[PDB]
Formats: C-alpha cells, structure tokens, sequence
C-alpha cells in the first residue's frame, strides 16, 4: 500500500513512442511530397467473446506440439506435469534397413522379428504409436545400465501404472537395434514437456512443449487437478550430475544413449547429464568418464541438447513421488528452458 | 398428437459462494446449498 | 492452486404406507380387533339355516 | 429405503433394509474452433488502414 522510495515500484507495480510513432506518421495527412506556398451461462458467453476481443486487442517464450498416439507404449497418465515424451519414428523399417548398414556376420533378421513379435506382443488405422515416455526407457533399461533396484522402482512403477512384456518386448528391441547399427537415436527425438493428455479408451491426445519454459504453462499447484509441476529426471539412476566441480553458469540438459558393443551385449544406457558446458565441449567429456568404448565399430554415444536450465541451483534429487504405489528416486530440476537441439554423434 | 406446442423452460445454476469458497479453499470440499444443508443441521440439533 | 471435489446432491425416498382399510380386498372379509385372543382357546360361530 | 410385509408361518422374519448408494460425475468436454486468416488480422487491430 504505497511505498516511501516511489520510483522503484511504478516499473515495479507495472509503447509512448509507438504513440508518438503513429503520431507523426498517421496524425500527419496526405504526407509525403509537399506543394510550394443467462446469469452464469451468459456470463460465460459474453466472456468468450470478450477475451476474443482482448487477444484481438493485441499481437515467444513457449511452443506446444499437440499429437495424437495410443497408450500402449508411453502413457501420459501415469506420467505427471514435467516429463520428458521422445518421439519414435517409422515403425515401418522392421528391418528393412536392417538389409543395409547392418555389417556382415549380422543376423539382421533379428529386428524384423524382435519388432513384428514387439507387435504381436502389444495394425494400422486411426491412430499410430509414437511417443514414447522417459519413463519407458528408464525401465526398459534398468537391468542392462548400471544401478539396479533405484533403477529397478522405475520399473516397478511402470509395470503397475503404464506390462512387463512391453518392457521386455521393447528391450529386445533395444537389444536388437544397437545389434544392427540402426541406433536408439537415429530413432526417438525429444518431443516436449507434456502439458496434458486428454485420452479416451486406447487413444490420447498428447499436448507437449516443442519449445520454451516449463513452469510456465497450465501451472497452478499442478496441472489440472493432479500434482504440481517439475521436470524430475526420474531416476537417481539418471540425472548424472556432471560438473563434480563447478562455477555459476547455467547448467545444461542433455541425453546421452551409452551403449555395449559385446562388452555387455549391445547395452543400452539412457540418462541426462547437467552441467555448463556448450555442446563443443561435452563430446570431450563424453570421451572421459566412459570405458564403453569396446568394439570387442566405434560409435559409443549419441547426444542431443535438450536446453538450459539458466539457474544452477534447482537440482533437487527426490526418490519421493507417487505414479500409483511404487516409489521412485526423483530428482526435481526446478526452471527448465526447452532447446531442442539435434543429434550428434559420429564417434 | 395431443397440442403441438408446450411449455417447456430456461437454465438452473450452480455457484460457490460465502461459506461454500470458504470450504473451497483451506479445505477443497464443497456442497451444493451448504447454507440450507449447514442449517439445518444446526437447527436440528438446537430443537 | 485451487481444486476441489463436490457433493452434487443428496436423493432420498418416501416408504408409502399401505393401509388396508383402503384397499380393494378388505371389502371380502370382517374385521374386529379382539385384543384378548391371546386368551383364548376356542372361538366360535352358530350357523343355523 | 425399502418395505417390508409382516408374515406368518415358517418363514424366516423381514428386517427393513436400507440402501446407501453415490455415484461419480463423467467428466467430458466439447470443443469447436474456428480461424482467422492472417489479412483478417491486422486489419481488424487497425494495422493496415
């Protein structure tokens, strides 16, 4: 109720030259060139059209991609307010590549049938399955990374919530793509943020960030009547947490695809690494802190960047959220800007 | 066919208000006429 | 944030309570209220025709 | 809130019984849209008179 220091608050409780613009401009006339010498329902009604008239008043910090899949694999109901949706493309390729790229002494008819059986386990018509939820990868590698059983209550929530068969399905996928040389990535780009689903039966309707902040979206407690908002990496197994050693800088968010090439038997690693270092120099990093070299070809990691987080602090690791009865290690990253980025790796 | 015509009506509404906010929010719990129903209640147990 | 969950209403119903006196079939019968059968063994009716 | 008949006999004894049911709202929504093209805007802030 009004301050002593006033100055700072009428831009802070809070243009006059696109007025002064219209105001020599368009004031001015016949310029250039110059001659010498119905209580709630209507209420409710009236608004709509209202709130037409002050959008249409006037005209970016946030994009939506709107897309519609089933919930066989991914599932935005067991999913929450911040998660990461990566998109899977062409279901098409059962191998059909698989013909070509695939180095000799390979049975490439192993996608062909881990896939067509990855069908069989769970048509084409109204919709298509694309989508795929962080989540679902977490599980479906939780046995092949390293850290079992804060690895394993990510797959204890998606067994419960979202089938162990899908999981062990898309596993031999996994299994048999990193056999082939047709990579996870090369397949499942990131898609958004996941602001709501809206799904009926077998079908959703998925809206997701393509681009921009997260916390500023349906906001509220939580998104709708659910809980809260966060973008929680979902795994204390995930979220590896670069930058042991560390200055202020924005940190930065990417996902990295660790493989075994017969060291482990075509093992596929899924986490997120966060910490300030621009593309050009995580590839360095990448190189240290990784033994998965073995080529008992040499292409070990593939990386995208999937943006910033322009305040290093939020870094909460929480093995504390509810998607149903399972409990899992969540880490909360609190403020996320969504870059999407592109997948590099050549090596 | 009897008339062909009638006498048919408009909308009913529903709103929080008062004492149904009030349970709306430090709560999250309301009640359609929480007035009446809260009264007689009170009423009930006054004799 | 505000959510919250709501009683849409409350529905009863009304026991209707038959009678007998009002009704199509007492008309094919008397009726007494003879409060001391209780204490009785035997009763009666005479019948001559 | 349900009746009873009083009976005789070799029956086994009405008691009143009383049901106690809530049900759950389904919750839909219905959506429509329409459009501007991108003359229509800016034509109608003012922007190009």
């Amino acid at each position: 109720t009004k301050p002593l220091p006033t100055a700072p608050m009428a831009w802070a409780e809070s243009s006059p030259r696109e007025l002064a613009g219209h105001a020599p401009l368009r004031r001015v006339l016949r310029p250039p060139i110059a001659r010498r010498d119905t209580r709630a329902t209507r209420d409710d009604t009236e608004q709509a059209v209202d709130k037409i008239l002050r959008g249409a008043r006037r005209a970016p910090r946030y994009h939506l991609t709107r897309q519609v899949t089933l919930t066989d694999l991914c599932q935005p109901n067991a999913e929450r307010a911040g998660a990461l949706l990566l998109a899977l493309r062409h279901p098409t390729d059962l191998p059909h590549l698989a013909r070509h790229r695939a180095p000799p002494g390979r049975q490439t008819e192993r996608l062909a049938e881990a896939w067509g059986q990855l069908l069989e386990a769970s048509e084409s018509g109204c919709a298509r399955a694309g989508l795929v939820s962080f989540n679902f990868l977490v599980a479906a590698c939780t046995a092949a990374y390293d850290a079992r059983d804060a690895a394993e209550a990510v797959r204890a929530h998606i067994t419960t919530n979202y089938a162990g068969a899908r999981l062990d399905r898309f596993s031999e996928c996994l299994r048999a793509m990193v056999h082939t040389h047709v990579f996870p990535h090369e397949v499942m780009r990131f898609f958004g943020g996941l602001v709501s689903w809206v799904t009926q039966d077998e079908l959703a309707s998925v809206t997701a960030v393509c681009s921009g902040p997260q916390e500023a979206t349906h906001t509220g407690h939580p998104g709708r009547p659910c809980s809260a908002v966060t973008i929680p990496a979902c795994a204390f197994v995930d979220l590896d947490a670069e930058l042991c050693l560390g200055g202020p800088g924005a940190a930065f968010l990417y996902l990295v695809f660790t493989y075994r090439q017969c060291r482990d038997q075509e093992l596929c690693c899924v986490y997120v690494v966060k910490s300030q270092l621009p593309p050009r120099g995580l590839e360095a990093a990448l190189e240290r802190l990784f033994g998965r070299l073995r080529i008992t070809t040499c292409t070990y990691a593939a990386f995208a960047e999937l943006g910033v987080m322009p305040d290093d602090s939020p870094r909460c690791l929480h093995r504390t959220e509810r998607f149903g009865a399972v409990g899992v290690p969540v880490v909360i990253l609190e403020g996320v800007v969504w870059r999407p980025g592109g997948w590099r790796a050549c090596a | 066919e009897d008339t062909e015509a009638d006498v048919p009506v408009t909308y009913g509404e529903m709103v929080l208000n008062g004492a149904n906010l009030v349970t709306a929010l430090v709560m999250g719990k309301a009640v359609r006429s929480l007035d009446d129903v809260g009264r007689h209640l009170l009423d009930m147990q006054e004799e | 944030d505000v959510e919250f969950d709501a009683l849409l209403g409350s529905y009863c119903n009304t026991l209707s309570l038959v009678r007998f006196l009002e009704l199509g079939l007492s008309v094919a019968c008397v009726c007494t209220k003879f409060p001391e059968l209780a204490y009785m063994n035997e009763g009666r009716v005479q019948f001559e025709v | 809130h349900q009746p009873l008949i009083a009976r005789d006999g070799p029956h086994p004894v009405e008691q009143p019984v009383h049901n106690y049911m809530t049900k759950v709202i389904d919750r839909r929504a219905l959506n429509a849209a329409f459009s501007l093209a991108t003359e229509a805007i800016a034509l109608l802030t003012g922007e190009a008179l």
